[PDB]
């Protein structure tokens, strides 16, 4: 039994947007309190509202949300959150939950008039002259993107251990940057980082080789 | 009628 | 309904016990509709305690809640590196006299484990970078505790601008951090200097990594 939210997107101020919470391994024909909770980047959890899927079928909202957002049960396995008149104050990750016990991984909403920009990807490798042996740490710098997020994998997700992907930072240009590095038994794998940026529909691969000489 | 929010097992 | 959570942050040792408080502007529903959550970065909240003091199924018994009415506390016994997270209280209220629910503002819990000195890596800009007009040099400090400070030097001169730092969450096994520090310059600036140095300092001991521009 699990939940998944979808519909997160970049939208302009004033827009409307509908998110969906999909149930798996159970159905809304039984009695639950299905609720939406949001979290602005770096901030705390905030309750939005709930719908009961049993008798009474009561919808209730936080005072701030009441009249601007709706929550409704749209099938035996889907609940929606409809949002209107969005502003920057509504930028957040949106979670749905069953009795505040089962939670989805969340879906990201960004409200901004900024135009998307795809990342540049550059390889990271020790200087030509760095001595042996045994291990080597390689990486990719992902630079100048907007808005968040990007996702980074290595060898299409088959390289998993020894990977550190740092949290992004919003640079002085206004654009985001992060790095991902991976430790690999030296002079072996040519490794490839796969960088995806959903807002621009782009995915870039960059193969990094240890520095020989 | 709804009294509150429900938290945890039902 | 306002649920005031204190403290906003606390640092505590592995093996200690640690306590968080939540105070409500009005009684919660039935005097006990109150729950506690743990949240790690990038993850959804996880229910730990509900009905003020009942343990959610599968949650370790070193987690304990108590209280009633408007005053509640939450205590972790035998704190572990795995506990390092942000914790939240949530109140459920009488829907007929106000809003049905309110979250407290959260408590960030930092856990102090055994000290570990960092190893350090410096990465010169890929050749493709200089063409763009700006150049970003990357320094990484691996697997360390407690916190470090980073100093950038260009031909001996300490840099005071163009620097950004990003730190990972604490390792669930040993409490360690990792850090990336980046120095950003124009290509013109980069091309007019030789030695690029990243110095990572923990207490009075530093690890220093450098390269020369024309050597890479
Ligand atoms: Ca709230
Ligand atoms: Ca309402
Ligand atoms: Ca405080």
């Amino acid at each position: 039994q699990s939940l998944e939210e979808s519909g997160g997107d970049l939208v302009q101020p004033g827009a409307s947007l509908t998110l969906t919470c999909k149930a798996s391994g159970f159905s809304f024909g039984n009695n639950y309190d299905m609720c939406w909770v949001r979290q602005a980047p770096g901030k705390g959890l905030e309750w939005i509202g709930c719908i009961e899927t049993g008798s009474s079928d009561s919808a209730a909202y936080a005072t701030w949300a009441k009249g601007r957002f709706t929550i409704s049960k749209t099938s035996s396995t889907t609940v929606t959150l409809q949002m209107t008149s969005l502003t920057a104050a509504d930028t957040a990750t949106y979670f749905c939950a069953r009795n505040f016990d089962l939670w989805g991984p969340g879906t990201l909403v960004i409200v901004s008039s900024g135009q998307p920009k795809a990342p540049s990807v550059f390889p990271l490798a020790p200087c030509c002259g760095d001595t042996p042996s045994s291990t080597v740490t390689l990486g990719c710098l992902v630079k100048g993107y907007l808005p968040e997020p990007v996702t980074v994998t290595w060898n299409s997700g088959t390289l998993t251990n020894g990977v550190r992907t740092f949290p992004s930072v919003r640079q002085s240009s206004g654009l985001y940057s992060l790095s991902s590095v991976v430790s690999v038994t030296s002079s072996s794998q040519p490794v490839t980082c796969n960088v995806a940026h959903p807002a621009t529909n782009t995915k870039v691969d960059k193969t990094v080789a240890p520095s020989t000489c | 009628t709804r009294k509150s929010i429900h938290i945890g097992p039902g | 309904q306002v649920l005031t959570q204190t403290p906003s942050s606390v640092s505590t040792a592995v093996g200690s016990a640690v306590t968080i408080n939540c105070q409500s502007s009005q009684n919660v529903y039935s005097n006990n509709n109150l729950a506690w959550f743990q949240q790690k970065p990038g993850q959804p909240p996880r229910l730990l305690i509900y009905d003020a003091s009942k343990l959610a199924s599968g949650v370790p018994s070193r987690f304990k809640g108590s209280g009633s009415g408007t005053q509640f506390t939450f205590t972790i016994s035998d704190v572990q590196c795995d506990d390092a997270a942000t914790f939240y209280c949530l109140g459920g209220y009488d829907c007929s006299s106000g809003d049905c629910a309110a979250f407290g503002g959260g408590t960030e819990v930092v856990v102090r484990g055994d000290p570990v000195a960092p190893t350090v890596l410096i990465f010169p800009p890929a050749a493709d970078q200089v063409a763009t007009g700006t150049v970003t040099i990357v320094c990484v400090a691996n697997k360390y505790f407690p916190d470090v400070t980073v100093t950038w030097e260009v031909d001996g001169t300490t840099q005071t601008t163009g620097i950004e730092n990003s730190k990972t969450p604490q390792n669930s096994a040993d409490c360690t951090y990792n850090l990336s520090s980046t120095l950003t310059l124009t290509s013109t600036q980069y091309n007019s200097h030789k030695e690029y140095t990243c110095k990572v300092t923990q207490g009075t001991t530093s690890v220093v990594q450098s390269f020369n521009r024309g050597d890479c």
